[PDB]
């Protein structure tokens, strides 16, 4: 049984895996299009 | 694919993003649009009773981003909090901002020791830096957390504006008589002596300064085979033996000296308050007191002090505390003749 | 020279906003009652 | 020392006045709600 | 009695400074 | 206000006054075209 | 006056050791 | 190789194993925090003394 | 007796001490009315 | 200076030293123990509990169970029965006992530091496997979580954990049984103590035979620096560091484990009117049955009315050495008297209560809408509401203590300040020469210590820590 | 930075319209009067509803909402 | 007051009468201080980060320079470039005299300004008062921030020197 509450919570869940989701995402993906120069 | 984000990321650029990055900049970046947006824009009467914002024309000092209502105690209420219900503009109203600002910049402050400690491992340099910025992290949550929790709700902790800041001094040595506590005293012997210091340091510096090393005269000139460095330990020493008598002459402890003193002070005044924090204070000295009522011909500094204290206290809490809501008839106030 | 979020977006992020704001302040100061 | 190049003595000058219409203002500003105070 | 510990930390901390001063291991450059 | 007939300028004469502190300011607009030295 | 006189031996305690302590110390060094 | 038990000497690790872990953790704290600190509110779960079954 | 995983030397020099004490007075002023009263 | 530092390269030397520090923690205990009971009241608990001598240790003595004492004294009362064959008394003689065995042991191992005996291992003698060492520590501790909520505190061995009701004082030692739901999983229904415990118990079990087994993936000595003891203290350090200010707050808040008789009030119950509310339904509720005012109050018990007196709620005291509560308020033995004050025409008064907050207050009186009527005058000349210009009178309709009525003003006035602390009592102010100002409890007391503490770990985890990662740093 | 586009013309080009148009922007934000009702920042019309004398408080910790509503109700 | 306690009331005393508090040279005084604690943390945390790593300094000992010493004590491109890495490069310092001589700079030139700003009210030139912001709606009075200052401000003022004044408004 739910109450108000426990959908916030859920949201914020949610919420936080958007946020989280993209920065890693977006962050993953600029690393391997510009990569790093090196030569061994 | 995990290194090279390590690189991407600690690629050393211009604005150094680590993995502490991640932290710090979406931290310290909204608990300033916190300040500054709510500073500009927000009031703060409909939990404080005052006025918060440029909007309703305060001045810069004025101006500030008030603590929730009392009522509240210390439910986080951010947006999807049940209070607040997801309206934003309200969540506003109520100063769920207050818990922004504290939060985000809390995890801020975070970042920044984690980003302190990053660039001394790249660059190969001692950690301690990272560890002098404890003592403002420790005020920090001293104050801003500790304290209000120990009390009734999160109003009563300071409030994020100029004057607002004002204001906490004074609630502080009317019902504290924090200036009377020993651990604000040493913390208010560091904050001096790193003045003294900084003084002292930076102006023997310059003025044992090697004669000639410029023909011009100025001193605008360095390089790193400059090993020597620009100036004189042993002249100092002899100034200083000879002016205030003592000079421990040995570089490297000038400067740890130099850690010691500011630092160790503000981690005593950090614990002083959490100390006030559950409204345990050094307010009081029985045996004055005592024969301070059996005597009426006897009065010390210690004494005129408590009774400006009474005047902060009974004119001060009925407009500074609205939710107890006190009601105060002009006899019954504290007041010397005439004023 | 290319556009990074280093020197980019830093900027903009704070110099952006800013203006907003001066904008809205600088409306503030003629505002009656 | 104008052949023609770049302007900086001048982006210097420009926008240090610049801010100083707008602080001006700020203080201008900081009239007209104090002033009907009583 | 109150006093007079308040005034013996007293005499210590000035009888350091003599000594601090007056008996202090030397700064040299024999180095 | 009492210049009587010269009514005209109270304008420039308010602005007037503060010239002696804008002085300083060229100062340092001569620098910038000197590149500081 | 009214005093807690514990008070001395506390503050008298608070004198000596760390300082007896420290000059046990300067003793070893030499 | 993989005799008996999982084997996986250095490898990455079982940081994944681990992350998903440290994940059923902070996600149990926030949960009592905000329960504990009254943001969560459930039925029979009542915060105050009174609570008696 | 005969083990040799610790560096067995402990020194605090003329000038370590001065401080030291100079510390646990001035220390022991600030708090004596404290502790007192 | 450094000192200690010698013992970081020898294990053997260094478990004989963490042994005295473990030696002088069980000699403690016996000091606080026996100290304590020396000095405890056992007269009478309604109105001198524990928590009011400035008793420490007791209170967590109690918490587990332990009620007796040889000599008869039961914090329950009721002794016609008790023979604990091993209670506080006992219980002392145990913990110096075992600090007199841990000590003699650290001997042993300090001038027997060799790795050369009758042992089976997994280390060489120039090392220690701590990933292993974890695991093992861990799986026999997980193993102790799980007695300790599965036996201990079910009553399947007796010791249930102490319990009591919202309010009043009826709680005694019962079995405490858990149920997993949520309903206990909040931090009042002790079921979720004893619950805990079992399911993480649990958990050790497992995650320790996991620990064991499995090895350092590449993380532990890459990354976390591992081959050295530093990481296991900067570790650990945050995690008790962590522990403290957790019960901190638990202390402070209350719950299941921070009872009342135990530690006293809370400044949420003053701040709340807790007290007065149950003690005002006591009144609404027995009045309305038949009875008469000076009957209702003669009713309700009194050690509920004890619990309203502000002197119990965390109040003030920064540095009050013996800080007992009973140096402040002396003993209090009084009555759970309700002083009405009513007026001239009989409207009946309220006064307003004075907040945890100020250390003085000004004696006022409200009307029962929020009216002022009577208040105490600084200025006077210009008065308007004297309490003599408009009349008041305190009618006492309270525990056996006071059942009367009273009108001259200085009397009447009294009691408006004796008032503004909520009950009014009486105490034997003589017996200790208490200077009338108040003091704080335990709680506040144990708070103090251990936040100050937590947070002074802080620098203790962050010092260690970048100290561990950074050995060649440090060298410079 | 040395100057970098500090002394270009494109740099001024790609501003001197778009600083001016923040500039402006938000100037509209206030005399719009979207702030007030976008923050709720009450305006020198909505402080007190004339002749009424209190301050709005806030008192249970749940119905803060509702609690707000009742006030803007009331002025109207 | 040649006390500490007496020092306590100066102050108090003071700010109830000349409000301090929002005084721009009591501010820059905050700030020159303030300043100081900062700097004399920031210099000697980081000159003693980059110090030279490798002069007999082992893990046992540690051993002092001497002017004798040549390089001095540590690898101020280490510092340097710290610094510069935590914001960036204009934000840290290049030579030690622009260091040394902030060092000295902030702390001395903001109580030059305090020390003027208790001169400055020893003749009544007292600090800022923004006492009222209001609603010409209905002319209804605002309390800022600012007023709960003049609150507290005004308890003491009136039981300072409690019983020596027999006229209303104090002139001094
Ligand atoms: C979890 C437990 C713990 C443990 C096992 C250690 C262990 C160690 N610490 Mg660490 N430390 C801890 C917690 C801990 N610390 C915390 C919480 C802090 C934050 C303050 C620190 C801060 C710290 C610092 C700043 C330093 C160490 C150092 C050391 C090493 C010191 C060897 C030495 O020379 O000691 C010598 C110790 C003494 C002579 C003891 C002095 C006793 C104290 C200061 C008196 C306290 C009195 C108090 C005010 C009230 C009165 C007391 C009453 C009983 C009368 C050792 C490895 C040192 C190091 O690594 O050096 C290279 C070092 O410099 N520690
Ligand atoms: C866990 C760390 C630890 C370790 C590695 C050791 C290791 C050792 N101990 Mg020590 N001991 C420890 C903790 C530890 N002890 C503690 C906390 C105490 C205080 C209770 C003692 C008390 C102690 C005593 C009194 C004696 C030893 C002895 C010994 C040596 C025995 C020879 C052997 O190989 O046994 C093989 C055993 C093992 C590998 C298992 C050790 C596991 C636990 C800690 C031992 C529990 C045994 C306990 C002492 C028995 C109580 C009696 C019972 C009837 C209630 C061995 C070097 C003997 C010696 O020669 O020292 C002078 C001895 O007489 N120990
Ligand atoms: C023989 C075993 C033994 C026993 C039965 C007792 C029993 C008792 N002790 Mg004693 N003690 C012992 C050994 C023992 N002690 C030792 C070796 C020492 C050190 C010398 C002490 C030091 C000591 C002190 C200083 C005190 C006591 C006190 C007490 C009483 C405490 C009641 C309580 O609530 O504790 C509560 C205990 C805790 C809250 C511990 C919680 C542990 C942490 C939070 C767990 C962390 C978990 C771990 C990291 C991970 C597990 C994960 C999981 C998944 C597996 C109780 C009678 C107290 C007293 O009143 O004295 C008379 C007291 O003040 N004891
Ligand atoms: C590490 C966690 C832990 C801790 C901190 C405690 C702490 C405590 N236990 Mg518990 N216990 C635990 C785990 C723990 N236990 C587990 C896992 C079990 C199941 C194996 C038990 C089983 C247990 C029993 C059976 C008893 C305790 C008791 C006690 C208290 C003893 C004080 C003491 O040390 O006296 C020093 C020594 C003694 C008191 C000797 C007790 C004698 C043995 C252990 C039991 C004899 C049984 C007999 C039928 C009981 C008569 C007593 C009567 C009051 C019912 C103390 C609060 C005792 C208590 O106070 O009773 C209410 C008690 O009788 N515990
Ligand atoms: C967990 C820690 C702890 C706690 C919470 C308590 C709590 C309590 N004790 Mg116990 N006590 C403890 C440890 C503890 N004690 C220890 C280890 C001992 C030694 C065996 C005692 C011995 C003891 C005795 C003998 C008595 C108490 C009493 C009391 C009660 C006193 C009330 C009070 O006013 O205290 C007052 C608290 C203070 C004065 C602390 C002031 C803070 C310090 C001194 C400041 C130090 C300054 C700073 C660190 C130095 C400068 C730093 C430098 C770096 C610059 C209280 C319940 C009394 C009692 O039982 O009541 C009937 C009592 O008579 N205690
Ligand atoms: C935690 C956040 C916080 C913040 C952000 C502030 C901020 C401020 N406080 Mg407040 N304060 C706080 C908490 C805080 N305070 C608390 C908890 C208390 C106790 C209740 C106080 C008590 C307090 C008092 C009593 C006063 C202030 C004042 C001030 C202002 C001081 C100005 C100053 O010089 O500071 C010191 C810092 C510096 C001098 C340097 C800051 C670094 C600058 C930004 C760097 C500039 C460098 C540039 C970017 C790069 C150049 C590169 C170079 C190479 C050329 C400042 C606005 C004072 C004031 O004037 O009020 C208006 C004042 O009197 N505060
Ligand atoms: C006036 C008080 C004071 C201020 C304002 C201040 C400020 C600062 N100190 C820093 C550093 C340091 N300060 C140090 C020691 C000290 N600093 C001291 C006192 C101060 N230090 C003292 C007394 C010491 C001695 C212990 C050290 C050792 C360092 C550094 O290493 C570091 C540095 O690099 O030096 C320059 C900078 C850290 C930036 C950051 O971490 O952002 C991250 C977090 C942010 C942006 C926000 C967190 C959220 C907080 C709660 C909100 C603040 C928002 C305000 C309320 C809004 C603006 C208010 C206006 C009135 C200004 C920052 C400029
Ligand atoms: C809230 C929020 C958000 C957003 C926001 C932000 C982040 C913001 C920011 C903002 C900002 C960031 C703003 C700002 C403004 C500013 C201004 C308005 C400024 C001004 C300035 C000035 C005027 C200056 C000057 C000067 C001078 C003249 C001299 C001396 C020095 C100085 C420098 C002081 C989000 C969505 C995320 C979500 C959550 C919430
Ligand atoms: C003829 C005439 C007259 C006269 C006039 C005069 C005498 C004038 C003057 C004027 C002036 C005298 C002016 C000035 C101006 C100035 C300015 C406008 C300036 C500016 C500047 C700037 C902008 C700068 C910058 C900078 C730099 C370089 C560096 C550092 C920083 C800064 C940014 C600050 C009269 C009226 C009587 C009337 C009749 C006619
Ligand atoms: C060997 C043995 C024995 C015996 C034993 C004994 C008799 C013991 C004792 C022991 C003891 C008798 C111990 C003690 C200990 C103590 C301690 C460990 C303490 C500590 C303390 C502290 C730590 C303090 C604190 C403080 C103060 C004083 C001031 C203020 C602040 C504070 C809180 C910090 C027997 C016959 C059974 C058998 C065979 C063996
Ligand atoms: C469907 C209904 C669900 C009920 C949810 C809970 C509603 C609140 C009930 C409070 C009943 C009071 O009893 C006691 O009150 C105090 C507040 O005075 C609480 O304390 C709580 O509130 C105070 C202040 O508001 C906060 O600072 C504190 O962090 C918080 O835990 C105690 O934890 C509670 O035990
Ligand atoms: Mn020492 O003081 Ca200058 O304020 Mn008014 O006058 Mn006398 O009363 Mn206080
Ligand atoms: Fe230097």
């Amino acid at each position: 049984t739910i109450t108000p509450s426990l959908k916030g919570f859920f949201i914020g869940l949610l919420s936080g895996a958007v946020v989280l989701g993209l920065t890693f995402a977006v962050l993953i993906a600029i690393s391997q299009i510009d990569k790093v120069q090196r030569s061994l | 694919w995990f290194d090279i984000l390590d690189d991407w990321l600690k690629r050393d650029r211009f604005v150094f993003v680590g993995w502490s990055g991640i932290l710090l900049f979406p931290c310290a970046y909204l608990a300033l649009g916190g300040w500054l947006t709510g500073t500009t824009f927000v009031t703060s009467w409909y939990t404080h009773g005052l006025a918060s914002s440029y909007l309703e024309g305060c001045n810069f000092l004025t101006v500030a981003v008030s603590t929730p209502a009392n009522s509240m105690g210390h439910s986080l209420l951010l947006l999807w909090g049940p209070e607040a219900q997801g309206d934003f503009t309200r969540w506003c109203q109520l100063g769920g901002l207050w818990t922004f600002i504290a939060l985000h910049g809390a995890f801020g402050l975070i970042g920044f020791m984690l980003r302190q400690f990053e660039i001394a491992r790249l660059v190969g340099v001692r950690p301690y830096n990272a560890i002098a910025f404890s003592a403002p992290i420790a005020v920090f949550v001293s104050v801003f957390l500790i304290y209000p929790l120990g009390q009734s709700s999160w109003f009563f902790a300071p409030s994020f504006g100029v004057a607002a800041i004002f204001r906490f001094l004074l609630f502080f040595q009317g019902f504290h008589n924090w200036t009377l506590n020993p651990f604000h005293m040493m913390g208010v012997a560091g904050v001096l002596g790193g003045a003294l210091l900084c003084a002292i340091h930076g102006a023997t510096v310059e003025n044992t300064l090697f004669q000639d090393g410029e023909g011009a005269s100025t001193f605008r000139a360095f390089n790193p085979t400059q090993a020597e460095e620009t100036y004189s330990m042993v002249t100092a020493n002899r100034f200083w033996s000879q002016i205030f008598g003592i000079a421990f002459s040995n570089k490297r402890w000038l400067h740890f000296f130099m850690l010691f003193v500011p630092v160790t002070g503000l981690w005593m005044s950090a614990i002083g308050v959490v100390g006030l924090a559950l409204n345990l204070r050094s307010y009081d000295f029985i045996s004055q007191e005592i024969r301070a009522a059996e005597d009426p011909e006897f009065e010390t500094f210690y004494t005129k002090n408590l009774l400006l204290n009474e005047g902060i206290r009974a004119w001060m809490a009925p407009q500074d505390q609205p939710h107890e809501n006190f009601v105060f008839p002009e006899e019954v106030l504290p007041r010397g003749n005439a004023l | 020279y290319p556009i990074f979020t280093v020197r980019w977006v830093a900027v903009h992020t704070l110099a952006v906003p800013t203006i907003f704001f001066l904008g809205a302040i600088a409306a503030m100061q003629f505002i009656q009652r | 020392s104008e052949g023609g190049r770049i302007p900086l003595w001048i982006v210097a000058t420009v926008a240090g006045m610049g801010v100083i219409v707008i602080v001006g203002l700020f203080f201008y500003g900081a009239y007209a709600g104090l002033g009907s105070s009583l | 009695m109150e006093t007079i510990t308040y005034v013996f930390i007293f005499a210590c901390i000035i009888a350091l400074f003599f000594f601090a001063i007056f008996f202090r291991e030397p700064p040299r450059i024999t180095k | 206000k009492l210049p009587e007939a010269y009514a005209i300028f109270d304008p420039l004469v308010d602005v007037l006054p503060v010239i002696p502190v804008l002085f300083l300011a060229l100062a340092f607009v001569w620098q910038a075209a000197v590149g500081f030295r | 006056m009214e005093v807690n006189q514990l008070g001395l031996i506390a503050t008298a305690l608070f004198v000596l050791v760390p300082s007896v302590f420290l000059i046990i110390l300067y003793v070893q060094t030499e | 190789l993989n005799s008996e038990y999982g084997k996986v000497a250095p490898g990455w690790g079982t940081t994944p194993l681990m992350a998903v872990f440290m994940g059923l953790f902070l996600v149990f704290l926030l949960i009592i925090l905000e329960i504990y600190n009254s943001t969560l509110i459930l039925d029979g779960v009542n915060v105050s003394w009174k609570a008696l079954g | 007796m005969e083990p040799n995983p610790n560096r067995q030397p402990v020194e605090l020099n003329r000038t370590s001490l001065y401080l030291g004490l100079l510390l646990i007075l001035v220390l022991a002023l600030l708090f004596s009315s404290y502790f007192f009263n | 200076y450094r000192v200690h530092t010698v013992l970081i390269n020898d294990p053997g030397r260094l478990i004989a030293a963490h042994l005295m520090h473990t030696a002088l923690v069980a000699g403690w205990a016996g000091s606080m123990a026996l100290y304590e009971l020396a000095t405890f009241d056992p007269s009478d608990p309604v109105l001198n509990p524990m928590w009011r001598q400035g008793m420490f240790v007791l209170p967590f003595m109690a918490r587990l169970g332990v009620t007796g004492s040889w000599s008869g004294w039961s914090i329950t009362g009721e002794t016609g029965i008790d023979p604990g064959f091993w209670s506080f008394e006992g219980v002392a003689l145990a913990h110096i006992v075992l600090s007199g065995l841990l000590f003699l042991a650290a001997c042993w191992h300090w001038v027997y530091w060799d790795l050369e005996l009758f042992r089976d291992p997994r280390t060489g003698e120039p090392a220690l496997d701590l990933p292993k060492m974890f695991g093992i520590h861990l799986f026999l501790a997980g193993l102790l979580c799980f007695g300790f909520g599965a036996f201990h505190l079910t009553g399947l061995f007796g010791p249930g954990m102490w319990v009591s009701d919202p309010y009043g004082l009826t709680g005694s030692v019962q079995p405490v049984a858990p149920e997993w739901g949520p309903d206990g999983f909040n931090p009042y229904n002790p079921g979720g103590v004893v619950a805990h415990h079992i399911a993480a118990g649990i958990v050790g079990i497992i995650a320790g035979l996991f620990h064991i087994l499995v090895r350092p993936p590449q993380r532990l000595y890459k990354a976390l620096r591992m081959g050295n003891i530093e990481t296991v203290l900067s570790s650990s350090i945050a995690a008790v560091f962590f522990a403290a200010f957790v019960v901190a707050g638990t202390m402070w808040y209350g719950s299941a484990t921070t009872p009342i008789e135990l530690f006293g009030p809370t400044r949420y119950q003053w701040d709340s009117s807790y007290f007065q509310q149950e003690i005002n339904r006591r009144v609404q509720a027995s009045l309305a049955s038949g009875a008469t005012l000076e009957e209702a109050w003669s009713a309700i018990p009194e050690k509920l009315a004890f619990y309203d007196y502000i002197g119990n709620n965390p109040a003030k005291g920064g540095l009050f050495r013996t800080g007992p509560m009973n140096k402040g308020d002396g003993i209090a033995q009084a009555w759970k008297g309700h002083a009405v004050f009513r007026n001239k025409e009989g409207e009946e008064l309220f006064v307003r209560r004075m907040p945890a907050f100020f250390e003085s207050f000004p004696v006022i009186l409200t009307d029962k809408n929020g009216v002022v009527k009577a208040d105490i005058p600084f200025r006077r000349a210009e008065s308007k509401y004297s309490f003599e210009q408009q009349g008041v009178t305190v009618s006492f309709y309270g525990g056996e203590l006071n059942g009367q009525t009273f009108t001259d003003p200085p009397t009447v006035k009294s009691y408006a300040r004796k008032a503004i602390f909520g009950e009014i009592f009486e105490f034997d102010t003589e017996t200790l020469n208490s200077d009338g100002i108040f003091r704080t409890s335990p709680r506040g007391w144990f708070t103090f210590a251990h936040a100050v503490f937590a947070l002074l770990f802080f620098f203790g985890h962050i010092w260690h820590g970048a100290r561990t990662l950074f050995r060649d740093v440090f060298s410079g | 930075p040395f100057s970098d586009i500090i002394t270009s013309v494109r740099y001024w080009v790609i501003h001197s319209i778009t600083i001016p148009a923040l500039f402006i922007a938000g100037w509209l934000f206030v005399s719009t009067g979207l702030a007030y009702d976008v923050f709720g920042t009450p305006r020198p019309d909505s402080y007190y509803a004339q002749e009424q004398r209190s301050i709005p408080l806030v008192t249970d910790r749940f119905e803060a909402k509702q609690q707000v509503e009742t006030f803007l109700e009331q002025l109207k | 007051p040649l006390g500490i306690s007496g020092t306590f009331n100066f102050m108090i005393v003071f700010q109830a009468e000349h409000n301090i508090l929002m005084h721009p040279f009591h501010q820059l005084g905050v700030a020159g201080v303030f300043g100081g604690a900062l700097f004399c943390a920031m210099h000697g945390s980081l000159v003693t980060s980059s110090l030279i790593r490798e002069t007999t300094e082992t893990e046992s000992a540690n051993y002092g320079y001497k002017f004798g010493q040549e390089e001095e004590t540590y690898n101020i491109v280490a510092a340097h470039g710290y610094f510069g890495r935590l914001i960036f490069q204009y934000a840290s310092f290049n030579n030690s005299r622009s260091l040394h001589f902030f060092l000295a700079a902030w702390p001395v030139v903001g109580v030059w300004f305090t020390a003027l700003g208790i001169s400055t009210m020893a003749f009544n030139l007292n600090g800022f008062n923004f006492n009222h912001s209001v609603i010409d709606a209905k002319g209804n009075v605002i309390n800022t921030w600012a007023d709960i200052i003049n609150r507290a401000n005004l308890g003491m003022e009136v039981m300072h020197e409690r019983n020596a004044h027999n006229f209303p408004l104090d002139l001094a």
